[PDB]
RNA sequence: GAGCCGGUAGCGGGCGUGGAUCCCUGGAUGUCCGAAUGGGGGAACCCGGCCGGCGGGAACGCCGGUCACCGCGCUUUUGCGCGGGGGGAACCUGGGGAACUGAAACAUCUCAGUACCCAGAGGAGAGGAAAGAGAAAUCGACUCCCUGAGUAGCGGCGAGCGAAAGGGGACCAGCCUAAACCGUCCGGCUUGUCCGGGCGGGGUCGUGGGGCCCUCGGACACCGAAUCCCCAGCCUAGCCGAAGCUGUUGGGAAGCAGCGCCAGAGAGGGUGAAAGCCCCGUAGGCGAAAGGUGGGGGGAUAGGUGAGGGUACCCGAGUACCCCGUGGUUCGUGGAGCCAUGGGGGAAUCUGGGCGGACCACCGCCUAAGGCUAAGUACUCCGGGUGACCGAUAGCGCACCAGUACCGUGAGGGAAAGGUGAAAAGAACCCCGGGAGGGGAGUGAAAUAGAGCCUGAAACCGUGGGCUUACAAGCAGUCACGGCC
RNA sequence: GCGAAUGCCGGCAUGAGUAACGAUAAAGAGGGUGAGAAUCCCUCUCGCCGUAAGCCCAAGGGUUCCUACGCAAUGGUCGUCAGCGUAGGGUUAGGCGGGACCUAAGGUGAAGCCGAAAGGCGUAGCCGAAGGGCAGCCGGUUAAUAUUCCGGCCCUUCCCGC
RNA sequence: GCCUCUAAGCACAACCUGCGGGAACCCGUACCGCAAACCGACACAGGUGGGCGGGUGCAAGAGCACUCAGGCGCGCGGGAG
């Protein structure tokens, strides 16, 4: 989903923030399902991991590139 | 470092002898001291204008604190 | 950075009881102070938080053949509600 | 035989080898070129769990080892491995060029 | 270029040619400790003051940004704006600085200015245009290699120690700065006319600079990075890249046999047993990128150098020089010079002043008592290549979860352990047992290749067989003969 | 190129199946469990402690503690038992303790004095202790923890308000 | 901690005192632990800091003897002698 790439590009704001925030809170969501599904979950943790960490990157892009 | 001297530098080293001669008076000197020391100056002060001092060590000294004495 | 995210439920057996009246038994950032605590939880659950107790633990004894290590270190700690509510579907479960 | 391979899932044959009669091969490593030619392995004669029949054994066996499996069969099977004159705009397709020839074609076949 | 989610294969889930795994250059926070520096503290943990936020609000509690010490110069006001520090295997400079041992004792001496403690620069530091060398009216920075001699010589002249100039070679540039005198000058003192500190001219190379009078006189020289842009070298990723098939004893064939081939690349390894032509992106060769580094060649930016006589002298050092205490020197007490300073005396401005010849008259040499830098020898952490170098008790002790297991209070010490096979095909299942483990079947080319399982030989311990033995004295044996087999 | 250096490293024999099995506080019987139990589990006889072989605080040690399975290695043989193997589960406190406070010896050290350098010394300030100071105790409750959990009764400090 | 004044605010929003409402974090606790779990290279008869020490008997009492509780019978047995 270098296309998530993209919507990461963008967001900004509050917006960044609010919706790594909120994602982040789905990932403990998985955590807790560790011990339920846990079959196609797998990806759906190291991958939302991994987004959330763009969406981290970004907002260091963003502002950092502003200030 | 806390007595080099202040108007330049006179801190340090030797390994000094001792004998007993008759060179060039009747035959060979006599020679057996393997011994080391210290060897230095000396310390004093006067005023900016009402608050001073010095510190220093002895001949570079005084005609130094002159130099000041000039300004 | 600022994940608010902290914990893993405590499913074990005695935390049991806890989550059947009041007191829900979970695992905690080995860190998060008893005001986080109550932070994490009320924030996270839209509970009462009431009574935030915790104990940390090391693990031991896991042996690799020539050789051998132990484990890291399980953080415990255990909240209550204030009428019942919240953790439900969790409980429900565990 | 490193980081660098030959012949892909691709088709070919066995020189000095135990079967010569070459086909579709299973997979390649990348540096360790062990590759699969579903062409002979055995049957382990399996746990005897119901992971196979709970009355059970292994069934297709084929880690094709020895590297003596004469890459690429165009319409000329015993060849090596050409590269480009490009003729066309960014042209890499080493294809394989070698009296017959075959460069695994997007079409018609893999 | 088409496979991968690390050494782990296994479970249970996946991602990608609408350049996935990975290779490099740059990214981003990057927990806590550690020079640690906001405070404290048995480091890897507990405390706090300010603006920010959120939450049940205040009390509380996180993320954030924050806030040691230092000397450094600046707005000397209220002080904001830079630097260091902590490292680093061997290498380097300076500080300080040792016994053994030798002298077949051992005190001058030798080991040595060595080992060791230290501070400090680096990437190299070191040294670096001559008060030099040297006696022919002669050389001309420093450094390093050979030579110079192991002579000149130093010395209980005992053990020993042990130059230099010149020659050969590598490498080759020189610039500065107070130096009152100028003036500018602003600050001063107190005012006219000293000193202070900024800009010059001067800004001493082999000596003059300056000030006053006339010859002046109108374009090539770049550093010690001047400095800037370049082909920028690599850093890691690159890629092509010559010619063989049949047969054939064979579990294997790359071998024995038939023919065909490559080649400025018969360097090696890998391919089931020994291929130039099967695999290798190698020598054959070419290859390569916008990032991180310049010796070159080139430019430009070129700071800054670059003329002639004359004329009363003003113009690089507080210490030269002397005497006593010592260091350096091939100099150990000395006829002993020079250089370097601890101590007391205590000058000179180019007729100045030291240097050669203790010293004296001469001649000859150089111009000190401030400053800066390339290059040629150093060293190995780290990369690459190579060996009449090692093969697992030698190699680094370290061939692989060895600086750790383990001894020690600590400083500290410091092991062992490598190999089944071609590839897992490594053991279904039947049989005794609680188990191991033992017998079968399949492995298979082998399993007396079976899982520390290649080769696995000596000591030692076992089962079986032949000979031999209970009136025998002898480490041993071994010469003869005879019974046995 | 080595018997041979009380040599080095590693194996490996040797008294030798002898010496001992770590305290003279004693066991013996009966069922139970196992594949096998002198040697494990209950029960019944007996002895040894008790002013210790007591119960508790702390120190140090840190896994173990419990629960299930399990022994081939380990307990000086035993073992089906373990403080042994695998796994899983297990200590929570505004009022206990320590720090969110205090000071000693002493240490550090902004100043200051002082060493060839590495420093020595050192006011104040700080670190520094079951020495000071400080707000609960009792009954119940698990396999396991509890003045912490639950309940009962009694307080503590600091914040907002009035 | 009680008080006692400066800064200085306080004094109109400081301290003493009520009641109500509200807050109060960090590290510890399992078990051994006069010891086969700590200090001796060992399930070592050595050592190791405070705490009534239950009863009875004896002039006295943590000495003594039996015992209270609660703790054991030592980790190789049998066997003659």
């Amino acid at each position: 989903m270098r296309k998530q790439l993209e919507e990461a590009r963008k967001l900004s704001p509050v917006e960044l923030e609010k919706l790594v925030r909120e994602k982040k809170r789905e990932l403990m969501e998985l955590r807790f399902q560790a011990s339920i599904g846990q079959l196609s979950q797998n990806h759906k943790i190291r991958d939302l991991k991994r987004q959330i960490a763009r969406l981290l990157t970004v907002l260091n892009e963003k502002r950092r590139q502003n200030a | 470092m806390k007595e080099g001297i202040h108007p330049k530098l006179v801190p340090a080293r030797i390994i000094c002898g001792c004998g007993n001669v008759i060179e060039t008076y009747s035959t060979k000197p006599e020679i057996y001291v393997e011994v080391c020391s210290k060897c230095h100056p000396f310390y004093t002060g006067q005023q900016r204008f009402v608050d001073t001092e010095g510190r220093v060590e002895r001949f570079q000294r005084r005609y130094g604190d002159s130099y000041r004495k000039g300004r | 950075t600022a994940y608010d995210v902290i914990l893993a439920p405590v499913l074990s057996e005695k935390a049991y009881a806890g989550f059947a009246e009041g007191k829900y038994t979970f695992w905690v950032h080995p860190k998060a102070t008893k005001t986080e605590i109550k932070n994490a939880v009320e924030t996270a659950f839209k509970v009462k938080v009431v009574k935030v107790n915790t104990l940390h633990v090391r693990g031991k004894k896991k042996r690799l053949g020539r050789y051998l290590g132990k484990r890291p270190d399980r953080k415990k700690a255990i909240v209550q509600v204030a009428p019942g509510q919240k953790i439900e579907a969790l409980e429900g479960l565990i | 035989m490193r980081v660098k391979m030959h012949v892909k899932k691709g088709d070919t044959v066995l020189v000095a080898s135990g079967k010569y009669k070459g086909r579709v091969g299973k997979v390649k490593e990348v540096l360790p070129k062990k590759y699969a030619v579903i062409v002979e392995g055995v049957n382990i004669v399996k746990k005897a769990v119901r992971v196979s029949p709970k009355y059970p054994q292994g069934g297709f066996i084929e880690k094709e080892a020895p590297l003596h499996a004469s890459k690429v069969r165009p319409i000329c099977p015993a060849c090596g491995k050409p590269t480009r004159v490009r003729k066309k705009f960014l042209e890499n397709g080493k294809k394989i060029r070698v009296c017959a020839k075959c460069g695994g074609a997007l079409d018609t076949e893999e």
